[PDB]
């Protein structure tokens, strides 16, 4: 996941010219935790994987 | 009463009643008694909450 404010592409020549550049939706969380679990701090069971739609 | 005529008196002292008759009542019930608020099956019920 790369953030940019630019809008070029990856592959374009301002860019950095090298690799695939696609959109990418939402923050990245760090494979651990999904978030909201529990009022009082018990939590929920996370989701894992890459790519994973769930 | 029995409704008996008298021989030679006549029973004026009893009647029939014709409609009932109204009167002021005293307090009654003061109010409710406790009642529950909120659902104990919930308590501490887990909540899925994070965003995408």
């Amino acid at each position: 996941y790369r953030i940019g404010s630019y809008y070029i592409t990856e592959e374009d020549i301002n860019p950095g010219d090298s690799i695939s550049l696609g959109f990418g939706s939402w923050a990245k969380v760090t494979g651990v935790i999904m978030g909201t679990g529990v009022v009082n701090p018990d939590g929920s069971v996370p989701n894992a994987q890459r790519v994973e739609f769930q | 009463w029995y409704s008996p005529g008298g021989g030679y008196s006549q029973r004026t002292d009893n009647d029939t009643h014709t409609h009932t008759i109204s009167g002021s009542v005293s307090l009654g019930r003061d109010d409710i008694s406790r009642q529950p608020i909120n659902t104990l099956p919930p308590f501490r019920a887990a909540h899925i909450w994070r965003r995408i």
